[PDB]
């Protein structure tokens, strides 16, 4: 037989990721402009001993071009992983979320939101498995793990947001070139 | 003392910083573990204008941190650290248009449909950028703008326009999940048929 | 006794009459002052099917009266007089599509935008035909159609769709200032993202 | 200097004609299905001594193709005339209109609606005067004049409608090819 349209699995994955991201983004924004002035931002960033995140060991691309030469499987392997990496860590952010003012910010609500999207991607990997040789290094790599507070937290918030954008961006690069007319005219 | 004014990325592919009025600027980006940061000077003080430095695609990367600073004789007038991804601010949509959607019989009222295109540099055809737009309109002789919720497509209707007056319309874009909104588009003046 | 069933003009350029089940038909059109009416038989009993006669562009004229009748042995089973212009009934619009217009946060509700194209035979690009369209939709497990006022463009939003259900959409055209409405388009099934 | 956009004169002429037509059409429809069955329709039509209208002496085209090779001026000369022809005759229909059930049906309301659109076209002739040699026969011809009741009336109604469609159709053929993007995509 041929193959069933994936435009429902994508619309359902792409909503979920877009949500995780919209959550990540707003909580960061909130935290940052209460306990982190430009002062602490640059210091933090200037010190990879704070600006560097655990999820930077699973090699992602860094610009349209390099990313637009990544086989579908590949892109979906990377996003599967970033999602898994944040599976435990989110545990922490918990209060921050359930202490924020975003309708939907909560440790649980997010964990489930991550376990949900996680299953969604594997499924597309099985189906939307677009040629791409399932034999490579990123394919052989498991996810990533995590080890004052104010900083520590804003550090995680920095990376959650950084990463959720990666995930949400890699999916759409798959969506557009797999479900025609979806990023239409 | 020249201080930074703005850094913006129109399509997440290249960026440029500008400042107020020799001032030179230096940059460094986290090339992996620690910074290579052999502080390099601006690679283009021309492409983008006066008091500007242009970073094309090859000096551009997303999700990798950047630090910048414009030095002077025995100086450092402004230090700046950011990351390209959080500095996007797409160009204004363009090619605005409108046409009657529903001829309102008696007159008085009328419904139209405004349309436009995404600015040309944003790769929305292949996924690099998703864009939300926002449109606003008002009768030409009033200063307050009627604001409309942000739609996700390049067309939408604006209902109940009183036919006995000229209106104006403008729209602006912003990549999803980023605070930016570039400039508004050129204004679109709306004059209706009226009287029949 | 074979009686006429229908005569329709899809684009005001050609027409065809059909009937129910040798029956032949004759025609005559007012070629100016009085009728030339040398009653000519159908010029095409094939192009349009069984029990049909096809009048292409060269046997077609607008605003000029036509008379028709399908004879039999010692017969005349149905006489018909009309005028092409008042017999238009354009084809169904086609290439239907939809996309989220506004992601409704919690779920429950959602807004979309349906789009389609004018059927291919209608010269709307140069003025021969102006078309109004009508769209209708309903949840797949209900028989009553939600009717929407006729819009003048090839796209429009349908708001408040409950996300927890599958809907269907169909549209149909009709040249302005003529009673016709051809058949509805192929149905468009709408399934939303839901849950997030 | 160059030239000012005509997209407002056209939107204003094209609304007016579309109205006259929508008026003409509906009153006909109404009259016809009260006092004229298929019986009388075919008889009437079969007899040009009833089916023929005065406004058929000013030579109009009769199919897309022939009409799409008519110079702008030309098309606008013909429509100017059909509008003028119906200037007096409408006098009659008066009751019919002010006896109908169409919000807008009335002798006066229509006369003015005809005098209005009439001025509108001449103006476009002056402006939208698109090359076209103002020297020809239709250009040298004035309009047309008019001489039981039930029939007489339905005869006029037949022609008003027939003609208002001609007018409204010839304008748009001018609109589209003169104001770009107006019959868009």
């Amino acid at each position: 037989f041929p193959t069933i349209p994936l435009s429902r699995l994508f619309d359902n994955a792409m909503l979920r990721a877009h949500r995780l991201h919209q959550l990540a983004f707003d909580t960061y924004q909130e935290f940052e402009e209460a306990y982190i002035p430009k002062e602490q931002k640059y210091s933090f960033l200037q010190n990879p001993q704070t600006s560097l995140c655990f999820s930077e060991s699973i090699p992602t691309p860094s610009n349209r071009e390099e990313t637009q030469q990544k086989s579908n499987l590949e892109l979906l392997r990377i996003s599967l992983l970033l999602i898994q990496s944040w599976l435990e860590p989110v545990q922490f952010l918990r209060s921050v979320f359930a202490n924020s003012l975003v309708y939907g910010a909560s440790d649980s609500n997010v964990y489930d939101l991550l376990k949900d999207l996680e299953e969604r991607i594997q499924t597309l990997m099985g189906r939307l498995e677009d040629g791409s040789p399932r034999t490579g290094q990123i394919f052989k790599q498991t996810y990533s793990k995590f080890d004052d507070a104010l900083l520590k937290n804003y550090g995680l918030l920095y990376c959650f947001r950084k990463d959720m954008d990666k995930v949400e961006t890699f999916l759409r690069i798959v969506q557009c070139r797999s479900v025609e007319g979806s990023c239409g005219f | 003392e020249p201080k930074f004014t703005k850094c913006r990325s129109p399509e997440r592919e290249t960026f440029s910083c500008h400042w107020t009025d020799p001032i030179q600027l230096f940059y460094t980006r986290r090339n992996t573990q620690e910074w290579t940061q052999e502080w390099k000077e601006c690679p283009d003080y021309v492409s983008a204008g006066e008091n500007s430095c242009y970073f094309n695609s090859s000096f551009t990367s997303i999700w990798i941190p950047y630090c910048i600073k414009l030095t002077s004789n025995g100086g450092t007038v402004d230090e700046k650290c950011f990351s390209v991804d959080e500095i996007v601010q797409p160009d204004p949509p363009i090619a605005l248009n409108w046409t009657l959607l529903n001829v309102s019989l008696t007159g008085i009222h009328a419904d139209i449909q405004v349309r436009w295109e995404a600015p040309r540099n944003a790769d929305i055809q292949k996924g690099w950028m998703v864009l939300e737009y926002e449109l606003q309109y008002k009768e030409v002789n009033e200063t307050k703008w009627k604001m409309m919720d942000p739609i996700l497509t390049t067309s939408v209707p604006v209902y109940s326009l009183k036919v006995d007056k000229e209106y104006e319309v403008r729209v602006r874009s912003k990549q999803r999940n980023s605070g930016n909104y570039g400039e508004f588009s050129e204004v679109l003046y709306v004059t209706l048929p009226q009287m029949s």
